[PDB]
């Protein structure tokens, strides 16, 4: 007897021999980053702000991150075979994307090595995917030392940790515990990769569906700008601000028509391929939203502050589309921004209120370089874009003094979980025991009072590490001081 | 956006089942101490309210309804006779033969009709025949231009045509289902060693061979292999043949129909019962027995086209019978 | 089957018959000493979970093997089985016992034998029925929830509904706008008012009535036995159906047959079959375990006492209103009805088996059988769905095929060297194979009722991907088993066996196993005559057997596909793969004492063992840093120290009585000695457990004092800290680093039970108690319901209102505005007594079947069952759990009263 | 069906 | 008359002629009191 | 024990039990009418008129109507599956028309007096349904009697086929074989409808 069984739909994990296995696996390290970019898994730092208002529908799922409960923030999430989710889960897909960009890109590295590729096109496009895997790798790196790592303005911290970012692999092995590398370790490693990787990549864009050099220059401005460096954000910034127009409506329903469609909206440069039955998800959470047959029904389980909706003007664009007037069927505003998009529909006539992914827009280019040429002594630039952008949008800025900017960047990016770096970086407090909710949603929005108070310089701000580490290697410091 | 429903095949509540009631007289006969047996049957079977999808008036608002209508009768005789033939106390000789002769005639149709003919079949209800083909007769070729002629239904005289057209087909007297079927066996054993053989005959069987509208076709699917008798077509140097020109296409006349009747040696036995003084100081083996068999060994038939009986009214590419042999041993122990 | 020096405890046939469940091995609770049956829920399609002698490992299975006639058999087949074919049931809970069995017979084989006709000039047939009721056992934890009236004030001053507000403007503009959701709705619109009163704040609804039943059970069988001199046969035709005890759906029914046949045809032969069969139809209540709004026993606590379900003439209506919705909330019979799901499931076993022997002594044996189900599922979402979020419907359907082989070869040769030397040698060969796949289709955005074949849906982008999953497995084994016997009062057992398995790799998949044991009857050599003492013999074991019970492709390192576009196909990485994995080894000694008394009217079982796990397999959880959830390995180890004894007895007083009684106990020791990285204890995170070497599974949280009688918050005690003479230190900052580990174990300790039969001339009365001592359980409903924290929409228990303010400053529970932890007030005892059944029977009295030939007996019982309850948790049950208490579907309490004719 | 209230401990053993 | 020899295919059985137009003229199968099809009795042993 | 097995995947002709029904077999009622009431069934009975001409594209098909040839419009037209136009077709597909607005009309009076709508919308509704069943029926046995019955002032006709209408058929079934009524028969009938 052979008593040799092997799984079906499965294969083995092998070394590259072809040029159609590295384009298989490369699809495969998209369709995995489309599942972790998106935008549920930046839900839980967007509710974290001073925006939102939980409502009485909340079944404590949101509650923890708005109202600041530091006894369920300890250890939040799953991540299992049954769910992936929370605190836990962001750190989980995030390690999962770093770790199979590094298998990619050792692989392909070793094909290129022993010679393997035919011609000399499946050379150069092998080279050119090996730089659209280091992008990766650095976008996941970043973006764990985002949430996982202290700004430079912390009071307290536990004893060690003030100097430390995460734990950094650069080669794919999954049986690695080690102990945490250092900031600058960390940020010299994802600017050789960004920087690497603009040296090969092509001047112009292939495709909207895969990593270009726009692509690398726009994230090398967000981790500049997020960094505290402005010149090298603006000349990152100023190399990528001049190809992608914006949109160009007359009216409230014609911008609501070109933003939410993703295969019209001619300013995306980067996005996730999603079609109605490969890629697509429904990311209702800001807004509660529920089908009834041909219209939509909200039950939202948090609304804006009043301060939020005074921010739009009432001849705005984005005040229709961006929040909605739609609690309690005319009361009050909700967050709106991922409803729905009419191409992934099942039937044409009845929503599904399904969207796709995308990673970034010209909008936030725009932003970065007028806050990087005010800060950098420069007024002519800050105004020609910051006009431009609050023109394109409705209704334009009068003067640019960085209030104006605050304000700008805070109605253009909502719901994309970008708050809570801004006032980390800008040094705003709370305040949410003194904002007021909306007088139009007495009964179902009211006052809640934060279970922790988190002045300039708390810890909070930035998650703890989840408990399967600090558990399996315990040579991990811990963040928090509790 | 909205579903609507319609009416689509409009039934009938009053169908029922096909009514049959059947007439029989028989008669039974044993010889000289019950070896020579003889059995002689006489049927008249008669089904009324036969299910057929008729064409319906156009009050009706449908095409048809699938209602019971129409008649039919068989009428028939089967006979069967055994027999044994010794000459010895250890030889046994014994035979057997069958006989059954069956004769189809419709009685009536629907609605007033007196011939119906169903689309895409072949075939045609005529009352007071049974079902038959319907084809258009084939007289053979002129040997003064060597083109094709068909027989004209009617016009006796018969008048020949040498232009095809679907107004030229007629019933041809020849039945669908065969009227002759039956079977007859041997069998002789000395001691033992046994001798079985046993044969089955259909005659009245007529079948279209479909193949021959491609192996011996003069114009069009020239990429093919052909007929040999291909070789001496008609032109106007050998004009003494009956193949046609090269230029012309063969349709589905009567040259068509093969008569496939055939008698095929179904089964072939020889058995060796193993003697009974050969497990004498034993308990564990009781007995043995060995085997030889072979089915489809011969067949005799005027066909053309690989078998007469794999088919069914048209014979088209077909998976042919199969010839056996087999061995095959036997421990009752 | 066993050997003589095994442990081995037997289970009559009269503690299988007559029971009300399809649960067969929840009949065993409290019956077998150091075996642990846990049934953790009531739904009619559960099934039970064993652990003999404690649990064995950390990752892999610690069921045992279970095997009916030979052929080994998941307990969702034997579901499927009528019990009153079953003759016996032994418990092999050794080491020179399970020497046969291989594939993960470390952890005992539970051996189940079908009835063969005793033969006779007779045949015999009886005709058993039955039929009863099947109700919620505790309906005492919503005796304590709050009103209608006292959850709104008391969510009006909590500020729930906002600031400056009366109870009266929530009452009426907030609340009562029910009004302008059902007048959106055609068949509700002209309803409000008249008949339906979706809010009402004078009466209180009720949902124990909304949300459980009393639900239906029947039985019968009709059997027949009989038998010639050499051939024997048993045949049964059967009938079960049992009913679910909440609203939700589920049920289970099943129509069974068996033939079990036995021949002898000459002087060198002997074959059998045993073949069997079933169609079963099961539905689960699938909800349950989870929190959601209205469902469950979490909704009967947990709704609002001013939101009705019903009419007016008292019947369940088709929705509810909950504030701030954008629809009605449909019920459970009205979501059973829009939601419809069929399962069909047939079975069919067949074994079988020719002896044959040659010579005097040796015994040819060859035994084959098959196993076959063929499950075939569907359901439904209904279209024209007034209450839905869209008119269209869909549905799917599953066809599922289980198939298993096994064939079992052996040869024994029994002879004596000598007049007194005893001798027997057996050798064997065993295959077993299992292949299984669903295949699945799924059809979306039908419009009518009628036209909802699969082939019927929209064809465009509401077309979706099927389903397929294969599995399979397979082992080989070859074993001998040698018996010697000296004079009448020595012996000794060896055994040698061979393990291949498919689930290991390929240089690492065979093992092998070996067995001593040995048994000496102290009463036939050394005291030969006594006058009270009556049997003693003293028993003596060392083993050691392997466990490979994790799941099938656990070693390859794999990849599967991840599609990014509709062009071209993408592959990523699924697993890391171990390539040395191997079997789980465990040793076990074994020394026991059995006794007996006055001429066996008593009688004494005494077990000592101790049980070692090597090279356990361990899921271990692999760091989140790998981009994986988990692995398989073989790291750690682990050891069950213990002692069970057993004790029969007879106390009768006359000529017509007959009282007995019965007893069980264990006590088992658990020790964990090594773990996986390197690593001396690892938490598992969100369970509230710990594996800590040296001390069993046990539980970790911090330790809660009070409350602070000045300031109103929440103390715990930190950890290791006494100040000056007083009492331990506290603080009322909750950190994670006041977490301690408890010394209360996860799995029980103590495992027992007893019985009490007594008779008369015919009526007989019986009575079977079971205790789990040892049990704790963190109540997580008890979150749910006890804190002024968050979820301030829910029903809540009614000491909040005697809360802590400046006022009120001598109450226990806290302030409002606090999160509850997971601590020490959370940590129930769930130690348990429970009376099992109470039977009481009366055989009819020959005396009325003496002219009457056509029958010849009669029996009437009435029975109930979990009838007793003797308990600290305050959560509907305690065995309902395994160290957490969720949403739980309660163990029932049935009625049931039957007949059996054997006529 | 409905709205899933959160805070539960995940069940091992 | 067996049409085909294939080892999958099952013989056209007609006592006393053709009955019916537009219907079927197979028998009735009956193996032990119940009826089958001819595809189940192709399952079953014939020395049986 | 009962005995109906009714077809899975399809539905059949019955009194209705829902209000989803009445409503889905209206709609089917509608688009049946859309092939019934077309400007291509009555372009038969502009070209018999006095006000065309033939031209040479012609191939006798247009020509029998313009030329009144009585010898083609005696057995005009055909209607089986593959083409439903002419005379046969004109009959065809007005009869076809009668027969289910008689099926949709009958079935909903049953089910109006069987008490199987919940609401009062629902009966409102239905009852709005049944009468456009009802003008349906008038529509179809007017578009008939147009066509195949004599006007007054007819000079010769056949004997006794003077003051005769169409087949009046106020039930559903296709398989019928009546006589024609009455002109004063028909006439009352639509009107009342
Ligand atoms: C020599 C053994 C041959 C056994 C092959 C027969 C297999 C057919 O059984 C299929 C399973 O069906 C189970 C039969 O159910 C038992 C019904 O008998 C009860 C009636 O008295
Ligand atoms: C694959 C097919 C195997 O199916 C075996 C099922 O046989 C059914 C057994 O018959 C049930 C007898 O009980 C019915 C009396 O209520
Ligand atoms: C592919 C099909 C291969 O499976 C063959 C099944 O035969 C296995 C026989 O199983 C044992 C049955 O014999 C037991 C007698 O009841």
């Amino acid at each position: 007897c052979e008593l040799d069984r092997d799984p079906e739909g499965k294969d083995f994990q092998q070394p590259y021999t072809s040029f159609v296995q590295t384009k298989q696996n490369r699809d495969g390290l998209y369709a995995l980053l489309r599942n972790t970019e998106n935008p549920r898994m930046h839900f839980y730092q967007e509710l974290q702000s001073d925006m939102y208002c939980t409502t009485i529908t909340d079944g404590n799922s949101l509650a923890p991150f708005v109202n600041w409960d530091l006894g369920i923030l300890n250890d939040h999430g799953r991540a299992d075979e049954d769910e992936v989710s929370g605190i836990a889960g962001y750190y989980f897909v995030y390690n999962r994307l770093n770790q199979q960009a590094n298998a990619f890109v050792n692989n392909t590295e070793a094909a290129l090595q022993n010679q393997v590729y035919k011609n000399s096109t499946e050379i150069a496009n092998a080279k050119s995917f090996l730089a659209e895997g280091k992008v990766l790798q650095a976008l996941a790196i970043w973006r764990l030392m985002d949430r996982f790592s202290f700004h430079e303005s912390v009071t307290e911290v536990n004893s060690g940790a003030k100097d430390l970012g995460v734990i950094l692999l650069k080669e794919y092995n999954p049986g690695y515990i080690g102990p945490r590398a250092t900031k600058a370790q960390c940020y010299d490693y994802i600017l050789s990769r960004l920087s690497e990787a603009i040296e090969v990549l092509p001047e112009n864009r292939e495709s909207v569906l895969y990593v270009s050099r726009d692509y690398a220059y726009a994230l090398r401005a967000r981790i500049y700008l997020a960094l505290g460096e402005y010149g090298k954000a603006a000349a990152d910034a100023k190399m990528v601000v001049d190809k992608y127009p914006l949109i160009g409506a007359a009216d409230a329903s014609e911008f609501e028509n070109i933003y939410r469609s993703d295969a019209n909206n001619p300013e995306i440069i980067f996005r996730g391929f999603a079609s109605a039955t490969l890629g697509s998800f429904t990311a209702t959470t800001l807004n509660g939203a529920a089908p009834a047959g041909k219209d939509i029904k909200y039950n939202p389980s948090a609304v804006p502050f009043q301060w939020v909706v005074d921010l739009y003007e009432n001849e705005d664009f984005r005040k229709s589309v961006y929040i909605a007037k739609v609690v309690k069927k005319d009361k009050g505003y909700l967050v709106n921004k991922f409803l729905e998009d009419k191409a992934y529909r099942d039937v044409q006539d009845k929503p599904n209120l399904k969207v796709g992914a995308r990673y970034f827009s010209v909008a936030e280019v725009y932003l970065i370089l007028v806050e990087s040429a005010l800060q950098t002594g420069d007024t002519p630039t800050a105004e020609k874009y910051l006009k431009a952008l609050s023109k394109a949008r409705g209704a334009e800025v009068s003067v640019v003094n960085m209030e104006a900017l605050q304000a700008e960047r805070t109605r253009e990016l909502i719901g994309e979980g970008s708050r809570l770096r801004d006032m980390v970086r800008w040094s705003i407090p709370n305040n949410h025991d003194a904002f007021e909710t909306q007088p139009g949603l007495e009964g179902f929005a009211n006052t809640t009072p934060l279970k922790a108070q988190a002045p300039v310089g708390f810890y909070a701000y930035t998650w703890e590490f989840p408990q399967r580490d600090r558990q399996t290697n315990p040579q991990l410091i811990k963040n928090w001081p509790i | 956006d909205a579903m609507g429903l319609s009416i689509s095949t409009a039934g009938n509540p009053d169908l029922s089942w096909e009514k049959q009631s059947q007439f029989n007289f028989g008669l039974a006969a044993g010889a000289f101490n019950n070896r020579l047996s003889a059995e002689v049957d006489f049927y008249v079977r008669t089904t009324n309210d036969m299910l057929i999808d008729v064409p319906m008036p156009y009050i009706s608002g449908f095409f048809s309804q699938y209602q019971n209508v129409g008649s039919m009768k068989n009428t028939g005789v089967d006979l069967s006779l055994k027999g044994t033939i010794y000459q010895n106390k250890d030889w046994n000789v014994y035979a057997s033969a069958n006989f059954n002769y069956n004769r189809q005639e419709i009685t009536k149709l629907f609605f007033g009709l007196n011939k119906y003919m169903l689309p895409n079949t072949g075939t045609i209800w005529e009352i007071g025949y049974p079902n038959s083909f319907y084809m258009a007769e084939y007289a053979g070729i002129d040997k003064k231009t060597g083109k094709q002629l068909w027989y004209v239904p009617g016009q006796v005289d018969k008048v020949t045509t040498s232009q095809y057209s679907a107004d030229l087909e007629t019933r041809i007297d020849k039945s669908v289902t065969p009227p002759i079927t039956g079977g007859f066996s041997l069998g002789a054993s000395w001691k033992g060693l046994s001798l079985d053989a046993d044969f089955a005959y259909i005659v009245g069987k007529w079948m279209i061979n479909n193949d021959r509208y491609f192996t011996e076709n003069g114009g069009g699917l020239m990429q093919l292999n052909k007929d040999k008798m291909l070789l001496n077509a008609w032109t106007e140097d050998n004009k003494e043949t009956d193949v046609p020109k090269l230029g012309q296409s063969p349709q589905f006349d009567t040259h068509l129909l093969e008569n496939a009747s055939f008698l095929r040696l179904k089964n072939l036995k020889l058995t060796y019962v193993l003697p009974n003084s050969l497990f004498a100081g034993q308990n564990v083996i009781g007995g043995a027995r060995v085997y030889l068999m072979a089915r489809n060994l011969l067949t005799v038939t005027k066909y053309k086209g690989f078998d007469p009986e794999a088919g069914g009214n048209v014979g088209k590419n077909q998976y042919p019978n199969s010839k056996q042999y087999v061995a095959g041993i036997q421990l009752s122990f | 089957l066993s050997t003589v020096s095994g442990s081995v405890a037997k289970v009559s046939s009269e503690k299988l018959a007559e029971k009300p469940v399809a649960n067969i091995m929840d009949a065993l609770q409290g019956q077998v000493a150091g075996m642990q049956v846990m049934t953790t829920s009531g739904d009619p399609t559960a099934v039970a979970s064993v652990e003999i002698h404690g649990t064995g490992s950390l990752g892999a299975s610690s069921a045992p093997l279970y095997i009916v006639d030979g052929m080994q058999t998941s307990l969702d087949v034997v579901a499927t089985m009528n019990p009153n074919d079953f003759e016996s049931m032994s418990v092999l809970k050794d080491a020179s016992a399970t020497s046969i069995y291989g594939a993960r017979a470390a952890n005992g084989v539970v051996f189940i034998q079908t009835k063969k006709g005793k033969m006779s000039e007779r045949g015999r047939i009886t005709f058993n029925a039955s039929y009863g009721i099947s109700q919620i056992l505790n309906t005492k934890p919503l005796d304590n929830m709050m009103t209608g009236d006292e959850l709104l004030d008391f969510q009006v001053k909590a500020g729930f509904w906002g600031n400056n507000q009366t109870v009266q403007k929530v009452k009426d503009m907030i609340l009562a706008g029910a009004e302008d959701l059902y007048g959106n709705y055609d068949s509700l619109k002209d309803e409000y008012g008249k008949t339906l009163f979706p809010v009402d704040f004078n009466h209180d609804a009720d949902w124990l009535k909304a949300l459980f039943k009393t639900a239906p059970t029947s039985q019968g069988d009709i059997s027949f036995s009989g038998g010639s001199q050499g051939t024997s046969y048993y045949a049964s035709i059967g009938y079960f159906d049992q009913e679910g005890m909440a609203r939700e759906p589920a049920n289970f029914k099943r129509y069974s047959g068996r033939l079990n046949f036995e021949s002898r045809i000459n002087e060198w032969l002997k074959v059998g079959a045993n073949l069997s069969g079933a169609i079963a139809n099961r539905r689960s209540a699938d909800y349950f375990g989870k929190y959601y709004m209205g469902s469950g026993t979490f909704g009967v606590l947990t709704m609002p006492r001013y939101y009705n379900p019903f009419d007016v003439n008292g019947d369940l209506a088709d929705v509810y209103y909950m504030y701030g919705a954008t629809r009605p909330s449909m019920t459970e019979p009205y979501f059973a009805k829009m939601r419809p799901f069929s399962s069909e499931s047939h079975q069919a076993n067949v074994n079988g088996f020719a002896q044959i022997t040659p010579i005097k002594g040796l015994t040819l044996k060859a035994q084959a059988g098959v196993d076959i189900t063929n499950t075939r599922t569907s359901s439904k979402r209904m279209p024209n769905n007034p209450y839905d979020s869209t008119p269209l419907g869909e549905r799917r359907e599953r066809a599922y095929r289980d198939v298993s082989k096994s064939f079992t070869n052996t040869a024994e040769y029994k002879f004596s060297i000598d007049e007194k030397h005893d001798l027997t040698a057996l050798m064997g060969h065993e295959y077993i194979e299992y292949e299984g796949d669903v295949i699945g289709a799924s059809s979306k955005g039908f419009e009518s009722d009628k036209l909802m074949l699969l082939s019927q849906g929209k064809t465009g982008n509401s077309l979706s991907l099927p389903e397929h999953r294969v599995a399979e497995y397979a082992y080989l084994s070859f074993f001998s088993r040698f018996n010697y016997g000296f004079d009448k009062w020595m012996y000794i057992d060896f055994s040698v066996r061979n393990d291949q398995s498919s689930r290991f790799g390929s240089n690492n998949r065979s093992a092998w196993f070996y067995s001593v044991g040995g048994m000496f009857d102290i009463y036939n050599k050394f005291i030969q005559e006594s006058n009270w003492l009556s049997d003693l013999r003293l028993k003596m074991s060392y083993g050691t057997t392997g466990n490979s019970e994790i799941g099938n492709y656990n070693h390859q390192a794999l990849v599967t596909v991840n599609n990014y576009t509709e062009d071209a196909m993408g592959l990523s990485i699924s697993t890391a793969g171990n390539p040395d994995l191997s079997w789980e080894k465990q040793s076990q000694f074994n020394f026991g004492l059995a006794a007996g008394a006055f001429n066996n009217r008593l009688s004494a079982e005494v077990d000592f063992y101790v049980r070692t796990t090597n090279d356990m397999l361990i899921d271990v959880p692999m760091p989140y840093i790998s981009g994986f959830f988990s692995q398989y390995q073989n790291v750690g180890s682990m050891k069950n120290t213990g002692v069970d004894l057993s004790l029969k007895g007879t106390i009768y007083q006359n000529k017509d009585w007959n009282v007995y009684a019965s007893a069980n106990f264990n006590y088992n020791r658990q020790e964990i000695t090594k773990l996986f990285f390197g690593l001396n204890k690892y938490m598992l995170p969100n369970t509230g457990t710990i594996w800590e070497i040296g001390y069993p599974n046990s539980f970790y949280m911090a330790e809660y004092a009070g409350i602070d009688k000045k300031t109103g918050k929440q103390l715990w005690y930190v950890p290791g800290q006494v100040d000056a003479d007083g009492n331990k230190v506290t603080t009322s900052q909750y950190s994670a680093d006041l977490e301690t580990r408890i010394d209360k174990s996860v799995t029980p300790p103590i495992t027992g039970g007893f019985s009490l039969g007594a008779s008369w001339k015919g009526l007989s009365l019986d009575a079977d108690f079971a205790y789990i001592v040892g049990k704790w359980m963190i109540n997580n409903d008890r979150y749910f319901t006890e804190n002024g924290g968050g979820l301030m929409q829910l029903n809540k228990d009614k000491m909040l209102l005697n809360a802590w303010t400046e006022d009120n400053k001598e109450t226990d529970v806290p302030k409002l505005g606090q999160s509850p932890q997971f601590d020490t007030h959370l940590l129930e005892n769930a130690s348990f007594l429970r009376l099992k059944n109470l039977k009481l029977t009366y055989v009819l009295p020959n005396s009325l079947f003496a002219g009457q030939n056509v029958i010849g007996g009669a029996r009437v019982y009435l029975m109930a069952r979990n009838l007793l309850t003797v308990t600290k948790y305050k959560g509907f049950d305690p065995e309902a759990g395994g160290n957490v208490g969720k949403n739980q579907y309660p163990n029932s309490k049935q009625y049931v009263a039957g007949i059996q004719l054997s006529f | 069906s409905g709205a899933t209230t959160a805070t539960t401990t995940t069940s091992n053993s | 008359m067996t049409t085909s020899g294939d080892p999958t295919a099952v013989a056209s059985v007609e006592i006393h002629g053709t009955g019916s137009l537009g219907a079927s003229s197979a028998p009735l199968y009956i193996v032990d009191g119940m009826q089958t099809s001819l595809d189940v009795v192709a399952t079953m042993n014939p020395n049986d």
